């Protein structure tokens, strides 16, 4: 997951660099107006972060290894709430 | 049937939360913009309206002259 | 209500973990479940309050990070999606 | 062993011998084909590569307030 | 306009934000010039902070209609984002420039 | 069965099978401390919530009872004619 | 008697009382330790009084006392935002360093306390002097007390360690001295208020830059010039290690703000791609190396190398965020690395007598207070949010990425490896099986002393991690003065 | 230009002659009776090595000067590189070859860049008070001089940056610069 | 079934009380003590950060345009 | 980017009910392959084609064997070389 | 296989009056289909 957060951290850098802040009402107010290449740079980064925390084919190996915890933890954190971050 | 006492950790946290609530409320400027009694003391003591501006200017000018006098002595014609 | 949904699980986790000696096993189970249930109920109301009547709720508490252009606040925002999840 | 008495540990001779070899290893380094190449890879090439990329791309971009119809390339 | 508070009297720059006409030997006036450079830069940037703030309230208030109603507030921030940045006094102190060039 | 455990280890989480004889009492005091902070937070969240839209009177919006922004609006809106 | 001069005088009075009290009372060793501790407490109390009176938006140096009796080598003291928090960090840390050794010295206690008290006066003098030669005089004055501290109270390899830290620092500082003397010759003076006003020619700035950077790279340290840290920070006594990592590493960082950013901005701008290559290399090579380090203090010592690279990259970013992040990360690393050395050099090494990681396992089972603080310090060393370590890392890395993206991405990768080596160490010590079978005697958990020097360190990082504004509010206007550049439409108002 | 072979011979002779001096002292300080002909028998290698380093050094710098068609500090360091390399070859150890080449080439190059006063520093023959005063008070300079050394961008955005920025992009990418208005009313 | 809470805090056996090494006095009252006192004085400290000075000027300068509304026009 | 209108109307009925057809069909083969036939699968298992397929899918496409050896241990050897050389 | 066998679009792209240019952010943003090139 920390690998994903590095990509996500870089993604917020690209938001901060282009928009001055990373608050939701600002990013989405200016989204239709910024460089298309910027959005790809932005967009790719958080998808990789999203890839790690939702176990996509690249970073996916933690979720089944993460079944070494107690069963309710598997149900709550690793099957219905966090994987959906 | 041993009983576990509350201990000191409970009181510090509750006391800290209670003190934080009390201290913040009494430190507010109030409905009006007039500062508190203690607010005016911390401004009077830290006035320094131009004191750092005066002292610094004389120090810089004095050392600039001092550098000038050495430049004269160090570059004198042999 | 909007900010109570935030701190209630936090308080329940602090007491159970840092005072498990004081409340004991059943005391911890009583607080974590009660704090989560009370929090759970308030979310159901928030779904009606925000999702159904379309009132997004903005709550800003204090600044977190403030450097020149970056003003990141401990601010919370309720809209349709956050009450859905 | 130290100035302040500690607990009794099962100080394993093998592990003690391993931790001494590591602390003394610098005394036995030698210049060979292998040790020269590795020491040249890490110290010169990889740093000079990053320095080349850093030098070549310094000022290449600015993201600040970039819009559609305006590129990111700065140079 | 908002009245100038007592605090915003002791820190007003009595000098323009420039280095033309400043004798660098005289310390008070050079320091005042550096103060005027920085404070103007910060004043210009907190404009973006207030515009950003207003745009946030506009965005939520307008919901889906934010793409059509918050336009004036959108551009004003974008102009500020293009221009405002605390860059320091050091370049301008060390490098004179003229428009008639 | 219960696994053996050292009696000399002090852990704030309670340890291995900790349940003090006064667990019911302490669970009530901590609940009260938990309750008071939530009340303190609820009072804060009532004061500083921000809404740009006002709920219709008939709809089920239970926050209108305790928040200041809506209560001030409804109090002012009651003046008709 | 200025408050700043009071700061340098209190620890000297403590030295006097420590070395004379036997003529007024065989005096007990507890007396010496109490004199030294109270001495550092009153020094902390004075630094807190100064901070209350300190003004956040003044370009004048504050609490300066007029000398006017000019000599060749005079000591002028003054404080602004960039120096105020380093002074506070020195005054907070040193009492913790004194308590961290309360029971573990047991011999030459008078010498240990006098050396520790003298180090406080010198390190504070470094952050307070308003002259570039004055800066150098105090940056180097600490070597002989440091040399004798390690040799008197260090571990088995303290002879090689004390030589390494002395000779590395002197050799680099000699190149910084050459650069400093060139500046004073051209300008006639090294006083800050008039040396910053001057303008050096580009090639002069270039050669001035190498001389200064060679010293700041030995002290950062950068990777490849860091042998001295591996030896000294491990072989030193615990108090020495805390001071060495949490205060002495910061002198080169504070020195970049006073010696190169204001006077060498063209050189700094044109050479960033060299600083960033070294900074990027240090982030990777150190991170990989500490993953394979088997001495627990050397692992924690090696982490300091990786983090120091991140705030070294920040100070050269020429951005408001990078510079604020660099001071905040240097401050954050001061608390967290101090706690990790207390955990390793103080808690583990006093119980076992060894620092090899092979001998530790399952310590959580018998020591849940140590593991609770150790984990929070392992999170903070990994840059986890709600620690001041995250706010500093994010702001420092954002500036690095904006100034030069290729170095930012590589320096960003430290988000993986800091976590990697910090959590891996944590598991091999606190988790990872049941209590190690090598321990014959059972271990006790944290004593009240160990709990409260860790709770204090984890409180500072967490509170500052939730509200970093306490520190950022006093850095905004002064940090602004060191930025070099202009905007197309804001420059040259008329 | 210069004669590389002729200069090297003079280079080989001058520092080889001192080696011949040091060789005679070894023969003089020799304990066992070896006669006068041990100048070239037991110590001839010593004098030969000196004549080799001095020859290699003066050959290559002269050669480096011919190849580069310039006279600067680079040539003495290059001269010292082979001079250092030659001494290492006598020990028959590759690290000795590289290290002594590095040592010699560095000292002999910083000696020529700095111009060590061992023969005398260059006298400025000017009012040395005036040079210091100019360097002391040159506190503000024309922006063009800085722009030559530091260039444009990297946070250095002088007035008129955006106009020339569009022109540079058009010349390189053939794309007109025109940011879109963010207001629907425009 | 549950065990009664056990364990020795600070290693103190149930028979005796924690012994003081002498650091507790200065540390709890001089170090932490002064750290709470300073915190109290910080609530009353005047706000001299550049930002709030700048927001006040940024406000008026924005009120000269149509972005903000003047509480006291003219 | 809206495609929802075509989803309700343009989609053909066969593809709309196609997942149900496979769901209610392939259940019976799986239910017949056990407790009714119960040996067709083992015949596939003990062939050389089935044995290689079975393990590959059981070893999770091998995206953890190349991870552990060519990613994780590469870094560990890189750290080894830097400390020792 | 899918590239050689996949159905063509069975509906003309929807057209919004005025292109929704004002509602999507004016001419400076991306608008919808309005009497545009066939696809
Ligand atoms: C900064 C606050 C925290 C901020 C956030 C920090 C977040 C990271 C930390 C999180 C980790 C916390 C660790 C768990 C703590 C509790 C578990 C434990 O270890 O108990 C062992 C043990 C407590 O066991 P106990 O049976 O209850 O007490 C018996 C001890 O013998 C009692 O020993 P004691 O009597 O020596 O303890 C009191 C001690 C207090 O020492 C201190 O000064 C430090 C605390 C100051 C807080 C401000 O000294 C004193 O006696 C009083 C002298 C000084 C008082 C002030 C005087 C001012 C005079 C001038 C005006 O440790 C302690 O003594 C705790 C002391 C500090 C407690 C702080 C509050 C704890 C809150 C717990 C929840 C944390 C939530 C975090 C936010 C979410
Ligand atoms: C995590 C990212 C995930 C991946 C997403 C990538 C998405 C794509 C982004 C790629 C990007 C973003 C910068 C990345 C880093 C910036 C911040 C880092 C991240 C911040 C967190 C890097 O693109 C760079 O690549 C360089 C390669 O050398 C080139 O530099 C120079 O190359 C040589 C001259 O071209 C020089 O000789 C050499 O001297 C330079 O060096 C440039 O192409 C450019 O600077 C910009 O790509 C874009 O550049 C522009 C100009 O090209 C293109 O526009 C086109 O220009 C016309 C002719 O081109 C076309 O006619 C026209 O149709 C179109 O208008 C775009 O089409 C696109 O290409
Ligand atoms: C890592 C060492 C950096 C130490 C910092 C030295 C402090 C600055 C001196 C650098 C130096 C020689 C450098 C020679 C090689 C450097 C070491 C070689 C490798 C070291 C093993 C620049 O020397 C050059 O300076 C240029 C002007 O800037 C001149 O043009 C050149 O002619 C001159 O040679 C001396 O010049 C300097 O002297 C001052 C008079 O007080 C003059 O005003 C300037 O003349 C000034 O520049
Ligand atoms: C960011 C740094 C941390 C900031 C927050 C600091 C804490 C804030 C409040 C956290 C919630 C309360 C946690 C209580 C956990 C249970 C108490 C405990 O430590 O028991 C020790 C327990 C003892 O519990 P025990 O009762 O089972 O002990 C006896 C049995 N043995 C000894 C065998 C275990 O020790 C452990 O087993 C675990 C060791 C590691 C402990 C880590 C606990 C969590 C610490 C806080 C995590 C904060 C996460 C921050 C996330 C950041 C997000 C960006
Ligand atoms: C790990 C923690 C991470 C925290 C991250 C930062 C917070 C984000 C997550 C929490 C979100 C909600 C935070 C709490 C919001 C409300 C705080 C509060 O209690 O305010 C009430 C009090 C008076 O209100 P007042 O500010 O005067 O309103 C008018 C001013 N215009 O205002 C006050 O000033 C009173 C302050 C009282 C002390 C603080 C109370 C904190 C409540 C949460 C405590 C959590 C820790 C628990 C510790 C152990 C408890 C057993
Ligand atoms: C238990 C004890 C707890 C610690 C109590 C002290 C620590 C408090 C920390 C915060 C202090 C806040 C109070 C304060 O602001 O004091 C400021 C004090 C006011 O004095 P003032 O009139 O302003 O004179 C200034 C001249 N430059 O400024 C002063 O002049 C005080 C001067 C103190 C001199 C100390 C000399 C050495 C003492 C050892
Ligand atoms: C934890 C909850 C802390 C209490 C939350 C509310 C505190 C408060 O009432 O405000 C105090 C102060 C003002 O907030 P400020 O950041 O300046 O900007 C807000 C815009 N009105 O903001 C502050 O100074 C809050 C300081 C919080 C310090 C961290 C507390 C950590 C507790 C563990
Ligand atoms: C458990 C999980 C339950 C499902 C979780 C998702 C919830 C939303 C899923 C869909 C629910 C649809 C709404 C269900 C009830 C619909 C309804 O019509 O209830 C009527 C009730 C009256 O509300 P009101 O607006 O005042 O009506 C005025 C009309 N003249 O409207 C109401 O608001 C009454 C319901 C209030 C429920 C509060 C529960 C607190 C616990
Ligand atoms: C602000 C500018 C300040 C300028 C300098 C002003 C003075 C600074 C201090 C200089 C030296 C002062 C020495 C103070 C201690 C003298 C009193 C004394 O006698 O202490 C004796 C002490 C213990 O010895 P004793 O108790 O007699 O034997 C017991 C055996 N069971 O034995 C000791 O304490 C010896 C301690 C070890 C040696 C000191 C640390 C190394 C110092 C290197 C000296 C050379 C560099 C000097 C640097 C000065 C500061 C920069
Ligand atoms: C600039 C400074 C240049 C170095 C100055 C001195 C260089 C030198 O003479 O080093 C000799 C050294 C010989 O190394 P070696 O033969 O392997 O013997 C090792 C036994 N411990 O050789 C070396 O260690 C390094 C050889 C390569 C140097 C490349 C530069």
């Amino acid at each position: 997951n920390r690998v994903g957060d590095c990509f996500l951290t870089v993604g917020m850098f690209a938001i901060l660099w282009s928009l001055g802040n990373l608050d939701y009402a600002t990013v989405f107010s200016l989204a239709p107006y910024i460089n298309s290449n910027v959005v790809i740079i932005i967009g790719i980064c958080l998808l990789i972060g999203a890839m790690a925390k939702s176990s996509q084919v690249g970073l996916h190996v933690w979720l089944p290894m993460a079944m070494e915890g107690p069963t309710p933890v598997s149900a709550l954190i690793h099957a219905a709430t966090m994987v959906t971050a | 049937n041993v009983e576990e006492p509350l201990g000191a950790a409970f009181y510090i946290a509750v006391g800290g939360i209670a003190s934080s609530f009390v201290i913040y409320n009494i430190s507010r400027p109030g409905p009006n913009g007039e500062p508190s009694s203690l607010h005016k003391w911390f401004s009077k003591i830290s006035d320094y309206k131009d004191e750092w501006e005066t002292r610094n200017t004389l120090m810089a000018a004095a050392l600039e002259q001092a550098a000038h006098d050495k430049h004269l002595l160090l570059t004198a014609e042999r | 209500m909007y900010l109570s949904i935030i701190i209630l699980p936090l308080l329940g986790s602090v007491v159970s973990g840092f005072f498990g000696r004081k409340v004991g096993v059943s005391g911890a189970q009583l607080i974590t479940c009660s704090s989560v249930i009370i929090t759970t109920i308030l979310s159901i109301i928030a779904f009606f309050e925000v999702g159904f009547n379309n009132i997004p709720v903005t709550i800003n508490i204090f600044r977190w990070i403030d450097s020149e252009w970056f003003i990141i606040n401990w601010g919370f925002q309720y809209d349709s999606l956050t009450v859905s999840m | 062993m130290a100035g302040l008495q500690h607990y009794k540990i099962a100080m394993d001779p093998a592990l003690v011998r391993l931790g001494s070899m590591i602390s003394n290893r610098y005394k036995y380094f030698r210049w060979t084909k292998r040790t020269a190449l590795v020491s040249f890879m890490y110290v010169v090439v990889v740093p000079s590569t990053i320095g080349y990329l850093a030098y070549k791309t310094d000022g290449l971009w600015d993201l600040r307030a970039k819009r559609r119809g305006d590129l990111i390339s700065e140079r | 306009p908002t009245p100038e508070s007592e605090a915003f009297l002791a820190k007003k720059p009595q000098v323009p934000p420039t280095f033309d006409g400043v004798d660098y030997e005289d310390n008070k006036r050079l320091k005042q010039a550096q103060d005027a450079i920085i404070r103007e830069q910060w004043v210009q940037v907190m404009m973006g902070r207030l515009v950003r703030e207003e745009l946030s309230k506009c965005y939520y208030r307008e919901g889906v209609n934010h793409l059509e109603k918050c336009g004036k507030l959108r551009e004003r921030y974008l102009q500020l984002l293009a221009n405002a940045k605390v860059k320091g006094y050091l370049f301008e102190q060390q490098n004179y420039w003229s428009k008639e060039n | 069965p219960k696994i053996p455990y050292p009696k000399h280890v002090w852990s704030p989480a309670g340890g291995w099978y900790a349940q003090p004889a006064n667990w019911k009492q302490n669970t009530a005091i901590f609940g009260l401390v938990i309750f008071g902070i939530t009340a303190m937070v609820w009072k804060y969240s009532a004061e500083h919530e921000v809404r740009h839209k006002m709920p219709e009177p008939d709809r089920f919006y239970p926050s209108r009872y305790w928040v200041k922004q809506i209560k001030d609006y409804e109090r002012a809106q009651k003046e008709k004619q | 008697m200025s408050l700043l001069y009071v700061l340098l005088i209190i620890p000297i009075i403590g030295i006097f009382l420590i070395s004379t009290i036997d003529s007024f009372y065989f005096f007990n060793v507890s007396y010496y330790k109490k004199i030294a501790l109270i001495t550092t407490i009153l020094n902390l109390i004075v630094s807190l009084i100064i901070y209350i009176l300190f003004d956040f938006s003044n370009n004048q140096f504050q609490f300066i006392q007029e000398n006017l009796d000019l000599s060749f080598y005079d000591i002028y003291l003054g404080v602004d935002g960039v120096s105020i928090y380093f002074v506070l960090l020195t005054t907070i840390i040193m009492p913790i360093a004194l308590v961290s050794n309360w029971n573990s010295i047991t011999n030459n206690i008078k010498s240990y306390l006098i050396i520790m008290l003298l180090l406080e006066t010198l390190l504070l003098a470094v952050f307070l002097v308003l002259d570039v030669l004055l800066f150098y005089i105090f940056f180097e004055s600490i070597l002989p007390p440091l040399f004798i501290l390690i040799g008197l109270f260090g571990s088995s390899n303290k002879v090689r360690a004390s030589f390494y830290i002395f000779l590395y620092t002197l050799l680099g500082s000699l190149f910084l001295l050459l650069s400093i003397l060139t500046m004073s010759s051209i300008v006639g003076t090294t006083y800050f208020d008039v040396l910053l006003k001057s303008s050096f020619e580009y090639t002069t700035q270039l050669f001035l830059f190498f001389g200064i950077f060679i010293a700041f790279a030995v002290k950062t340290p950068v990777w490849g010039l860091n042998s001295w840290l591996l030896r000294a920070h491990v072989e030193s006594p615990l108090g020495g290690s805390i001071v060495l990592a949490a205060i002495v590493l910061k002198l080169s960082l504070y020195g970049v703000f006073r010696l190169i950013l204001p006077i060498l901005p063209q050189a700094s701008l044109n050479l960033t791609y060299i600083v960033y290559a070294i900074g990027a290399i240090t982030v990777l090579y150190a991170s990989f190396s500490t993953l394979r380090t088997v001495d627990v203090k050397e692992l924690i010592a090696y982490s300091s190398v990786a983090h120091a690279a991140i705030y070294l990259m920040g100070v050269f970013s020429n951005t408001i965020q990078g510079l604020e992040g660099a001071i905040l990360l240097g401050l954050a690393h001061g608390f967290v690395s101090s706690g990790l050395f207390i955990c390793a050099g103080g808690i583990l090494y006093d119980r076992t007598g060894t620092r090899l990681i092979y001998f530790f396992r399952g310590l959580t089972q018998i020591m849940p207070l140590f593991s609770l603080f150790f984990f929070i310090l392992c999170l903070g060393n990994a840059g986890t949010p709600l620690t001041l370590n995250f706010v500093g890392e994010f702001m420092s890395l954002y500036g690095t990425l904006e100034r030069l993206p290729i170095a930012g991405m590589l320096a960003s990768t430290s988000i993986i490896f800091s976590a990697a080596y910090s959590i891996y160490m944590y598991n091999r010590i606190a988790f990872g099986g049941s209590v190690s079978l090598y321990f014959i005697d059972c271990f006790r958990d944290l004593t009240k002393r160990e709990f409260f020097i860790l709770f204090t360190l984890v409180s500072f990082t967490v509170i500052l991690g939730i509200y970093p504004s306490f520190v950022l509010d006093g850095l905004h206007y002064n940090i602004s003065s060191v930025v070099y550049g202009i905007e197309p439409n804001a420059s040259y108002l008329t | 230009p210069k004669d590389a072979v002729h200069l090297g011979l003079k280079g080989a002779a001058v520092v080889g002659g001192i080696g011949l001096l040091f060789a005679a002292v070894r023969t003089s300080l020799a304990r066992k009776n070896v006669g006068p002909w041990a100048i070239f028998t037991r110590n001839g290698k010593l004098a030969a090595t000196f004549a080799a380093v001095g020859g290699a050094y003066d050959f290559t710098r002269a050669a480096a000067a011919n190849l580069r068609e310039k006279e600067d500090w680079v040539n003495n360091g290059i001269g010292g590189l082979f001079a250092g390399a030659t001494m290492g070859l006598t020990t028959g150890r590759i690290p000795r070859v590289l290290g002594f080449a590095a040592l010699t080439g560095v000292v002999l190059a910083t000696a020529e860049y700095a111009g060590s006063g061992l023969r005398g520093v260059f006298k400025r023959d000017v009012d040395e008070y005036e040079r210091k005063e100019f360097l002391r008070k040159n506190r503000r300079r024309p922006i063009e001089e800085t722009l030559a050394e530091i260039g444009e961008g990297r946070g250095i955005k002088p007035p008129g940056y955006y106009e020339r920025r569009a022109q540079r992009l058009k010349e390189k990418y053939g794309v007109d610069i025109n940011p879109v208005c963010a207001d629907p009313d425009q | 079934q549950y065990d009664p809470p056990t364990g020795w805090l600070w290693g103190v056996r149930p028979g005796e009380k924690y012994q003081n090494e002498g650091w507790e006095g200065p540390f709890f009252y001089g170090f932490w003590g002064s750290l709470i006192v300073f915190a109290i004085a910080y609530a009353y400290k005047p706000d001299t950060s550049i930002q709030t000075w700048a927001l006040e000027e940024a406000r008026r300068r924005l009120e000269a345009e149509g972005i903000l509304e003047d509480p006291n026009p003219t | 980017h809206e495609i929802m209108i075509d989803t309700e109307f343009a989609v053909p009925v066969l593809f709309k009910l196609l997942p149900f057809i496979f769901t209610i069909s392939f259940s019976v083969i799986a239910l017949t392959l056990s407790e009714l036939l119960s040996e067709l699968v083992i015949y596939f298992k003990f062939s050389r084609f089935g044995y290689n397929i079975f393990g590959f899918f059981n070893q999770r496409f091998l995206i953890e064997f190349f991870y552990n050896k060519y990613i994780t241990n590469l870094i560990l050897n890189l750290g080894g070389q830097i400390t020792k050389i | 296989v899918v590239k050689l066998t996949y159905p063509d679009r069975v509906s003309y792209p929807r057209e919004f009056e005025g292109g929704l240019e004002r509602e999507l952010g004016g001419a400076g943003a991306v608008r919808a289909f309005l009497c545009l090139d066939d696809e």
